């Protein structure tokens, strides 16, 4: 991470000009004879290592090659993303193919159900949406993002969505199957994870956050329901229509109504760092044992959010307490995510004493406890729901408004 | 083990920032008396949204406020229907009834305070309350459409007005298009009257500020510099709505230049190097890149 | 069916209550339907029989009249005098909390009705804030008396509500008066703090709090009743200082309770501290906006031989 | 301000052991192995009802117990009918699916650990939730009628004699 050229300020040819100035600055900053707090020793050691390696290209050649490879990979990823954005896709789906079985869960946006293919025959999930509720609210901008997100997928975490199908008054989107269940149900059943499980969850959260930030794609939506556990022993995210990348600011408030930071409640801008805050309170549910807001009226929730005060029962960890105490001001200006790379202060923190993202990059680490897989159609882990068929008349209702799909 | 709760999707109205055309100043006009305006301002000050708003937006909302006269036994707002209005009980008492599993339980009333449907303006949601008449009265407020429009217009004006005033400075090459928004958001606002010293003499000048509105005459004590002995108005650098000062303070490291003086009502910003040192770090290493200019 | 109905008045586990107009005189009255469905599905004939036997020869100011009672081939309708005004819990929730005189008057009325019930050997049993009616003249009335007993004796009945119990009732232990006193210690709390006494998302927490007697001193509470609340919760009853059999020589000699002129209160003369605002016949501003459910009359005989005592 | 839940009554059969029924000393003991009793006592010696009880009553309750073999996939209890039984967590995974407003949701799976069903013995209450058996097992079917009758009879006899 720490480039040897940027540590002391040198171009391609590290000469004996600014090296002395950098060494003097480093010595004036870090001083073992005067300073003794933790964290400074590692920084001083890294600075000394960079200084001694800058004088010998034999040790900086590997770092230069790694940086060049990282830059080439980033450029290739950006080119692929641009090509996918500039490449449309449609007319690759049909209704007479997948037959529904039962309902899995409906909400204020869509209904996920179980379907089976008529050709091969395999259980899968299908999200159905009705344009009747979207026409009244007018949310075509959020739905248009899915047309491009369907193709913008080049990572394991990114669920490779299937081809969608728009009807006269209904839309269907097939996705992968999740024999396991959701994390919210497991948390409500247990209510208190151990140390290994919490560490694994934090590592997965950091990994998915880094993956989402690499593409500069605002997550926007965030809730416990957006976290499914697959039978392979991993975590997956759902509902990506809310994602969007705009040069300017935005104002579409929709996603975290309860876990809303005090910076957006006043109808103001925000950045991707808020995604951590809205999720930080979630960690409380996996530490204390009860919900964060012990009230029912939105006024009490807003007063508790604006009032910088969080309890600390005799059940939290050592580093988690410090992490929660560091973030308490109203105007979160010293955020740990709003940095250059955004993967230094969080990884170097005491909470992540031992981590290894390379092992998870290739997907080869068995989860602590994988849900029981009782063969295909093992919908016992997921929550049940009443059956509700599609009772809509076959009639066109504004087709031009739903052309791009 | 727990009562539990639903996880329903929430919604808010959208807007097109590219649409800059709007009303001249306000559609509804109804200037009330001074006592009523003062009472409305005092009642609104208790709201959290009115804690950071400036007097300009308050006066705009007061001028654009809409008054509605409700008689006895009148009924307009009802539960279930999509909420599309908002009012405030200026006087009297009106009990509100909310549904509770097929029972319209009461919640309470207000007396020259409160705000019926204050949350409806934060997001689109069905009517979660029921109002009922009691006696002739007047309610002040504004619908959600106009309120959201005015709020978004003010936000866009505050976001776009500030930046164009720094792009002209050739010094600005390191900041990217994404950091400009963060810098504009971090910039605050402060007001200084006549005689109020901005900063005492002999302080460690290691920052940068730009004048927003109001001429600022920088002066110092005639002593070291060869000039008239009798102290007075030194011709250092009169800052105005366009000029700048404080840039030459990271590499030169010259002695105490001078001290500013706010003449009358002067509005200035509130930048700080701490916020800039979080991402790009100290500007000393960033400004060294463009050495061809300073040399 | 010699009564013209107007609009429903209430629906719940206790039953249904509607408003009727006397055809022989023209006056608004309340009509409570026994239904008997839940009674046969839950067995509640003993409570009704006890209430009937009690009301057969019991009359006091803190009781509702029994004017005309009607039994059909499969239903029963009890008529009573209507008291426009509404319950005090609605006003308490609308405002927030009352003052010290209000709590003093409430405690005075509570001890008065307790003494009246003890004079004839009776037990109130159930006690909730949804059983109070305030008229315009200040005459307070109590409703819902099915949860009672003729003679105290020594039984092991289990009823009431989870929000008003004590360890003596969880494992029946007679509780000739603890159920009517211990739980009362929390009632004042409902009319003191700015939030309900019990606030938990699971009945286990409520049971643990009821078993572990400990009142949480609110952030804003008067120091006068603090000492009383710090001792209202107890296991036994003989250790309690203010708990004489007379019940008059203990509350009157208290710290805050001293000027409680019971002579003028028991005679129904002193006006209430909060009189409801009237408007017309059968007001509805104080009551909720509850709607009427599906009503059904009798068809044939199904369980008419139940209350075979009239 | 709040949803304000209802406050329905919790009446039940007024068991007056004095002149009811005709039989007497109807204990109906059902002995079993010693290992099962020893394993069940570990969990029985921690409930609020058994935390303060005479050893004789605890021994009688431990002796009186009926077993029921439940296979995989059997809706023996469903949210709707009245509830009169106390099921003890003996062995096997059992999912508690509650019909939250007509929607099934897992409350807390029990696997030879914990304790539930005691609420049914507090008063007349319908079924708590659906107990789905994921695999075969042997549960304890303790009815409500037996528990109050001896538990009150012993106290009455002790108060009459002692």
């Amino acid at each position: 991470g720490k480039d040897y050229y940027q540590t002391l300020g040198l171009a391609r040819g590290a000469s004996d000009e600014e090296i002395k100035r950098a060494y003097r600055r480093q010595a004036l900053r870090y001083h073992p004879d005067k300073n003794k707090e933790p964290g400074a020793e590692e920084k001083f050691k890294e600075i000394a290592e960079a200084y001694d390696v800058l004088s010998d290209p034999r040790k900086r050649e590997i770092f230069d090659r790694y940086g060049e490879e990282v830059k080439e990979f980033l450029a290739k990823a950006k080119e692929d993303f641009l090509k996918k954005w500039e490449s449309p896709a449609q007319n690759t789906a049909h209704l007479d193919q997948f037959e529904r079985i039962k309902t899995l869960g409906t909400g204020s946006f869509g209904r996920v159900m179980l379907v089976k293919h008529k050709e091969t025959g395999n259980h899968y999930a299908m999200k159905i949406l009705d344009k009747q509720k979207v026409v009244k609210l007018k949310q075509i901008e959020h739905t248009l993002n899915e047309k491009r997100i369907l193709q913008a997928v080049n990572f394991p975490f990114l669920v490779k969505l299937e081809f969608s199908f728009k009807d006269n008054s209904n839309l269907y989107m097939v996705m992968e199957y999740v024999p396991g269940g959701e994390m919210f149900s497991h948390l409500r059943r247990i209510g208190r994870f151990s140390e290994p499980h919490a560490r694994f969850y934090a590592a997965q959260i950091v990994l998915t956050f880094e993956y989402l930030h690499s593409l500069d794609l605002i997550y926007r939506d965030l809730k416990p329901e957006n976290l499914l556990i697959d039978q392979q022993g991993y975590i997956q995210v759902t509902d990506f229509g809310f994602a969007k990348r705009v040069k300017g600011r935005t104002w579409t408030l929709c996603g975290t109504p309860e876990y809303l930071a005090p910076e957006i409640i006043l109808s103001k801008g925000y950045n991707k760092g808020v995604d951590w805050w809205a999720l930080g309170v979630l960690i409380y549910e996996m530490a204390a044992g009860y919900p964060p807001f012990f009230a029912d009226q939105p006024i009490q929730i807003y007063e508790k959010i604006v009032s910088g005060k969080v309890r600390f029962p005799s059940h939290f960890s050592s580093d988690l307490k410090d992490l929660l105490r560091n973030l308490l001001q109203v105007d979160l200006t010293k955020r740990f995510g709003n940095l250059k790379n955004g993967v230094n202060d969080i990884k170097n923190h005491k909470w992540f004493a031992t981590t290894d993202w390379i092992a998870i990059y290739q997907r080869k680490v068995e989860a602590p406890f994988i849900p029981k897989f009782k063969g295909p159609g093992d919908t016992s882990n997921f929550d049940d729901y009443e059956e509700e068929e599609i009772r809509v008349s076959i009639n066109e209702k504004c087709g031009k408004e739903f052309s791009e799909f | 083990i727990n009562r539990f709760t639903r996880r329903a999707s929430v919604c808010a109205e959208a807007y097109n920032p590219d649409e800059e055309e709007d009303d001249a100043e306000s559609r509804i006009i109804h200037p009330k008396t001074d006592d009523q305006r003062n009472r409305l301002q005092e009642a609104c000050k208790d709201i959290l949204l009115f804690k950071n708003l400036d007097p300009e937006q308050m006066s705009q909302v007061l001028d654009a406020m809409f008054e509605k006269l409700v008689k006895e036994g009148e009924h307009v707002i009802d539960q279930g229907d999509d909420g599309d209005n908002f009012y405030v009980i200026d006087r009297g008492t009106f009990d509100i009834y909310v549904k509770c599993d097929g029972v319209g339980r009461c919640v309470g009333n207000y007396d020259n305070r409160g705000s019926f449907g204050e949350l409806a303006l934060m997001y689109n949601t069905p009517r979660a309350a029921t109002i009922t008449a009691t006696s002739p009265g007047a309610l002040w407020g504004l619908d959600r459409v106009t309120f959201r429009r005015i709020i978004v217009k003010n936000n866009a004006k505050k976001r776009k007005m500030y930046e164009s005033f720094i792009e002209s400075l050739p010094f600005l090459k390191s900041l990217e298009v994404s950091e400009r928004l963060k810098v504009v958001d971090v910039i605050g606002t402060k007001v200084y009257n006549d005689g109020e010293q901005i900063i005492a003499q002999g302080d460690s000048a290691d920052s940068f500020f730009i004048v927003e509105s109001g001429e600022v005459r920088i002066t110092m004590k005639r002593k070291g510099k060869s000039d008239i002995e009798e102290n007075g108005a030194v011709e250092i650098a009169r800052c105005l709505r366009g000029q700048y000062f404080g840039e030459l303070a990271l590499v030169t490291n010259k002695p105490r230049a001078a001290s500013a003086h706010a003449i009358g009502t002067v509005k200035c910003l509130a930048m700080d190097v701490q916020a800039f040192e979080r991402l790009l770090g100290p500007c000393m290493e960033i400004m060294k890149r463009n050495i061809a200019t300073y040399e």
